């Protein structure tokens, strides 16, 4: 990254940093013009910069070095006894759109002594989709019930050349819908998720005025203000859980591993709370409550895709997504 | 003997098996017997053309049988066009036939296949012929050459046959998306006939005038190009682009094809500058001509070997400029 973690800055630098301003100054390098410094020198506005992606896939290539060196899993790695995965279906239409959502510029502005505020606003266009639920059918055959991490990702099948992509070539273009423990009863049930619920998301922020309002409702009138209603920032926001997709509908790969609850929560406490961001944000103020490594059960390669077809316990489906423009 | 049915079947059994000596008893015996030097009344120009391919031919002057044949090589083309002045200058059909059938078993079959074709098309002796279409008597010319493999399997093994092209290059490669275009059989008999229809090396002496060739020219290639961007288009590709000979050629080649005789088609490989091509041009000579040719169009007239100005502004001025071009 560097971080202050980092056992040895004085050899291995902080390449990712670093890399940060030295992208950011590429417009004045040598300082000659005076140019203050670039979108990729602040987090509120490196995404902005195409170039973010570039920086970031290729430091994502260093990483992959790593977790491809190890043994591909194997059958008895990714088994969860007893556990099968019958079914996997999407209540509700998977439907990209574009919405309207407006935030207030007064902060921006110059105020005088003895000037009465304008409301000014800008409006954006922005990414949002329709709610949908999981229904992912599941056979518990252990002999009781037990805790189980439900694992969603949604996987390209093909390249934009049209070409079929191996599970391999998948599995490192996967992104995360979920994660979620849930006790999973003996027999057969169908679990239901919502997709408001993914701890990959959280909703848009209140706003400004709003906090302003409640804030001030609550300390006139001695209204013991709560907000436990609300959500951290940290998380991809809800409206952008789905790829935007085409109008004439993409089909994508729905991957589901439901994994063993007790061995990925153990040192912590499963069925609990663990807030609505868990999945890439963590739990504020508490131990991170997967044990598993991050990106699960794809993060090690896939040379044969019979390992992971002889799982009951992974199951991926064709589902469809559609914009409406 | 003249009408069109032994006209056309005539013609049929000289372009037959044409890497072959003829399997046709009665055009072997006109090639043994058949003398063109033996009438000059046979002709138009009192016996020239005969006597002019005679003498290249009984000095072993000529491009041998089994050799790969290129309109675009001088000495090759001056070849072909011998026969083809014969052929045009007989006043019967009788004199055409025997013509062809001698010179088949004399002439490189590439050249003999091209001047019987514009023979035909160019002497009121060929009205009525249709003439067979060059993939089915040359197919090396528009067959790739895993295809011909297969027939030269189907041969050695004498089992009949039917095989399936599939166009060149990969899915990854973006510009086979539009191989359908190029790459049609019938596409390239459009552009073969064309320019035997309109040949560069046609003077008025042969006969008659081409009217508008010039411009017909420009037409006909200005709507291969805007044909070809419209396939682009329909397979979410932008336009070509303009080729610069100071600049690299982007798009490279690999045509997967072979010559009869000669060796598989050279590949191109992507992003190469224009080198100088020994005994054709140095890449300077093409800018020195192009920077003439916008020197003309500029002025507003075509300079004359003497000097004086032709005028190309006025509606033949864009035939006149397809005519130095
Ligand atoms: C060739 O194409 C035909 C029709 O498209 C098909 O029936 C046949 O199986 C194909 N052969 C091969 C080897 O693909
Ligand atoms: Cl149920
Ligand atoms: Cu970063
Ligand atoms: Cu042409
Ligand atoms: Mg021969
Ligand atoms: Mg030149
Ligand atoms: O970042
Ligand atoms: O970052």
């Amino acid at each position: 990254e560097s971080s202050m973690y980092s056992p040895n800055a004085q050899y291995y630098g902080s390449l990712h940093n670093t890399a940060h301003v030295m992208l950011g100054r590429q417009g004045d390098p040598h300082g000659k013009f005076n140019l203050p410094p670039g979108v990729m020198e602040h987090f509120e506005t490196a995404t902005r910069d195409p170039s973010f992606f570039r920086l970031h896939k290729y430091m994502d290539n260093i990483f992959k070095k790593h977790t491809d060196s190890f043994p591909p899993y194997t059958h008895d790695d990714l088994e969860f006894a007893g556990m099968a995965v019958d079914g996997v279906a999407i209540d509700g239409e998977l439907i990209t759109f574009f919405d309207e959502f407006q935030y207030s510029l007064i902060n921006a502005v110059d105020s005088g002594e003895s000037i009465e505020d304008v409301e000014i606003n800008a409006r954006v266009h922005r990414l949002n989709h329709k709610e949908f639920t999981y229904k992912i059918t599941v056979s518990n055959s252990i002999g009781s019930d037990h805790l189980a991490t439900f694992r969603i990702f949604l996987c390209p099948i093909e390249d934009n050349n049209g070409i079929t992509l191996t599970l391999d070539k998948e599995r490192w273009l996967c992104i995360e819908l979920d994660k979620f423990f849930q006790k999973v009863p003996s027999g057969t049930h169908t679990i239901h998720r919502s997709s408001k619920d993914s701890s990959v998301t959280v909703p848009d922020m209140p706003s400004f005025h709003s906090l302003k309002e409640q804030a001030d409702n609550a300390v006139n009138g001695g209204s013991d203000l709560d907000l436990s209603a609300y959500e951290r920032s940290c998380g991809i926001p809800e409206r952008m859980l789905l790829p935007k997709s085409k109008p004439e509908g993409m089909e994508f790969n729905l991957f589901v591993a439901v994994t063993d609850g007790d061995k990925d929560t153990e040192g912590h406490n499963g069925d609990h709370d663990h807030g609505g961001t868990h999945a890439q944000c963590g739990v504020h103020g508490e131990a991170y409550p997967d044990n598993r490594p991050l990106g699960y059960p794809l993060e090690r390669r896939i040379p044969d895709e019979r390992v992971f077809d002889g799982v009951p316990n992974i199951k991926h489906v064709v589902v469809k997504i559609v914009h409406h423009p | 003997a003249s009408s069109t049915a032994h006209k056309q079947q005539d013609i049929n059994h000289l372009l037959d098996k044409i890497y072959e000596d003829t399997k046709y008893p009665d055009l072997q015996e006109i090639a043994k017997n058949f003398n063109p030097l033996g009438d000059t009344s046979m002709y138009n120009d009192q016996g020239a053309a005969a006597e002019v391919l005679m003498k290249e031919l009984n000095d072993h002057r000529l491009l041998e049988q089994h050799h790969w044949y290129s309109l675009f090589n001088a000495r090759q083309r001056e070849e072909a066009l011998m026969l083809f002045a014969v052929l045009n200058q007989c006043k019967v059909w009788y004199c055409f036939r025997n013509n062809a059938a001698y010179f088949r078993e004399q002439m490189n079959e590439g050249e003999f296949v091209y001047a019987l074709y514009v023979g035909v098309i160019h002497s009121k002796l060929g009205d009525g012929i249709v003439l067979p279409p060059l993939y089915e008597i040359t197919p090396h010319m528009f067959t790739n050459s895993e295809v011909i493999d297969k027939a030269y399997s189907a041969k050695m093994t004498q089992k009949a046959g039917t095989f399936n092209v599939s166009f060149t290059g990969t899915k990854k490669n973006k510009e086979q998306r539009v191989a359908y275009f190029g790459e049609d059989i019938g596409m390239n008999i459009h552009h073969v006939t064309w320019h035997m229809d309109f040949p560069f090396w046609w003077q008025d002496s042969y006969g008659n005038h081409l009217d508008r060739k010039g411009e017909l020219f420009f037409w006909v290639h200005h709507q291969l190009t805007a044909r070809f961007d419209f396939e682009r288009l329909s397979n979410w590709l932008d336009p070509v682009d303009e080729l610069h000979w100071d600049r690299i050629i982007r798009e490279g080649f690999a045509p997967l094809t072979s010559y009869k005789y000669g060796g598989e088609f050279p590949v191109r490989p992507d992003n190469i500058h224009f080198e100088d091509v020994d005994g054709v041009a140095h890449v300077h000579d093409m800018e020195i001509t192009e920077n003439r040719i916008y020197e003309a169009i500029d002025h507003g007239y075509i300079t004359a070997t003497d000097g004086h100005t032709i005028d190309i502004r006025q509606p033949k001025g864009i035939e006149l400029l397809g005519d130095i071009i």
